[PDB]
C-alpha cells in the first residue's frame, strides 16, 4: 500500500491535518494507512477514520443523488433522447461509491470489528458496518439488493444489542446508532413505523437519563437528540 | 432524514 | 489518454452532468479530453474549461494556504518541534496544484492559443495563462520564481492589449482579466499602487459605457464591476 | 482580493 513506508504516528498527524485542510480523499487514505498497520485504534483515531470516509462518500452520495434525479427524468414521458450519457456516468459515480464502501467494510473485516472487545470500539464499528452497507443499499438495483440490506440490519442488530447492555441510553455511539438505524428502517427497509418508534424510545430514554451528565457530555447528548427530534417532525 | 453528521 | 475513446460530444455532455453534481476534477478530465480532440472550443465550452480547473485548483490552494499557515506558525519561536510532516504534507499537496496548473497551461500551449484568432477566445486564454502562472507564483519560492511572476505579467499583458484595442470596457472578459492582473499586482508582484489604478481606471471606463448596453449585458458586466470595487475597498 | 469566481 502506498502508505506502508510512513510511521503510524505520522499518518495519523496528517490525517488531522487534512481535516482541516478539508482534503477528505488524502485523510481517509492517511486512515487507511493507519488501520492497515495492524494496531486497534483509539477512540480518537476511530472518529477520525469515520470522519474522513463518511466525507468522501458524502460528496459521492450527493452527486449520485443529483445524476440518478436526472436520470430519472431523462425517462420520463415525452423526455428527448439524449444517449447513454446520463447513465454511464451515474454508472462511473455509483461504481466509485461501491468502491469506497468495499474499502470500508474491507477494513473493518480485516480485523478492525475481530479485534474491538470492548463495547466502544465494536458498536463503534459495528454501526459503520450497517452504515457502509446502507449506502450500498441506497444504490442497489439487483439480485443482491435484499442480502445488502439484510447485511446493514444484522450489523446494525448486533451493534444496538451490545449498546443496550453495556452503555447508558446518553452515550452518543448509541444515540448515533439509533438515529441511524431509524433512518434504515424508513429510508431503506421501508418500515416507517418501525423507525419512529426506534426514533421516540431512544429519544425518550436518553432524556430519562440526562440528570446522570456533567455540563459537557449533557451536550453531547443532547446535540444528538435533537436530530431524533428533527427526524420524528419530518416523519410525523 | 438526518443520520449522524 | 484515458478520455480518447470518449466521443467530443459526450465528453461536453459529462463536463455539464458533473458540474450539475460538483464533480469538479471529474468535469476537468472530462474538458481536458475535450480540447484534446483538437478541434477549437466554443465560448460554452472555453467557460467549462475554466470553471472546472478554477474548482480544482481552488480547493488546492485553499488547503495549501491552510497548511502553510499551520508550517509557519511550527516555525516561530516557542513552538514544539513536531517533525518533518506539515512541511511533507504541504509539500504534497504544492506538487498537486503545480501539477494541475502545469497540466492547464499545457493545454494552453498545445494548442489553444496559437488556434486562437478572435479576441474573445485569445483574451479568454491569455488570462488563463495568466491566472495559472499567477497560481504558480503563489507557492514559488526558489530560484525560478521571477521567471514564473513574469510569465504570469507578459500572458496578462498580452491579453490587456488585445482586449483594449478589440473590446468595449464593459465587456465580461475584459472586465475579469483587469480584475485578475490587479490581483497580480497587488498580491504577487508588490505594486499595489498598480493594482489600486488598474481598478479604478477599468471600474470607470466600464461605468462610462454602460449606457450602450441591454439589460442582461448590464447586468453581467455590473456584477464584475462590483468585484473592483469590493477590491478597491479592501485596499483603500 | 476577490478574483474572477
Ligand atoms: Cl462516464
Ligand atoms: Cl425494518
Ligand atoms: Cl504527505
Ligand atoms: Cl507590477
Ligand atoms: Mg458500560
Ligand atoms: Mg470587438
Ligand atoms: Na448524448
Ligand atoms: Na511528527
Amino acid at each position: 500500500g502506498a502508505m506502508g513506508s510512513m510511521e503510524r504516528a505520522s499518518l495519523i498527524q496528517k490525517a488531522k491535518l487534512a481535516e482541516q485542510a478539508e482534503r477528505y480523499e488524502d485523510m481517509a487514505a492517511f486512515m487507511k494507512g493507519a488501520v492497515e498497520k495492524g494496531e486497534e485504534l483509539s477512540c480518537e483515531e476511530r472518529n477520525l477514520l469515520s470522519v474522513a470516509y463518511k466525507n468522501v462518500v458524502g460528496g459521492q452520495r450527493a452527486a449520485w443523488r443529483v445524476l440518478s434525479s436526472i436520470e430519472q427524468k431523462s425517462n420520463e414521458e415525452g423526455s428527448e433522447e439524449k444517449g447513454p450519457e446520463v447513465r454511464e456516468y451515474r454508472e462511473k459515480v455509483e461504481t466509485e461509491l461501491q468502491g469506497v464502501c468495499d474499502t470500508v467494510l474491507g477494513l473493518l473485516d480485516s480485523h478492525l470489528i475481530k479485534e474491538a472487545g470492548d463495547a466502544e470500539s465494536r458498536v463503534f464499528y459495528l454501526k459503520m458496518k450497517g452504515d457502509y452497507y446502507r449506502y450500498l443499499a441506497e444504490v442497489a438495483t439487483g439480485d443482491d439488493k435484499k442480502r445488502i440490506i439484510d447485511s446493514a440490519r444484522s450489523a446494525y442488530q448486533e451493534a444496538m444489542d451490545i449498546s443496550k447492555k453495556e452503555m447508558p441510553p446518553t452515550n452518543p455511539i448509541r444515540l448515533g446508532l439509533a438515529l441511524n438505524f431509524s433512518v434504515f428502517h424508513y429510508e431503506i427497509a421501508n418500515s416507517p413505523e418501525e423507525a419512529i418508534s426506534l426514533a421516540k424510545t431512544t429519544f425518550d430514554e436518553a432524556m430519562a437519563d440526562l440528570h446522570t451528565l456533567s455540563e459537557d457530555s449533557y451536550k453531547d447528548s443532547t446535540l444528538i437528540m435533537q436530530l431524533l427530534r428533527d427526524n420524528l417532525t419530518l416523519w410525523t | 432524514a438526518h443520520s449522524s453528521p
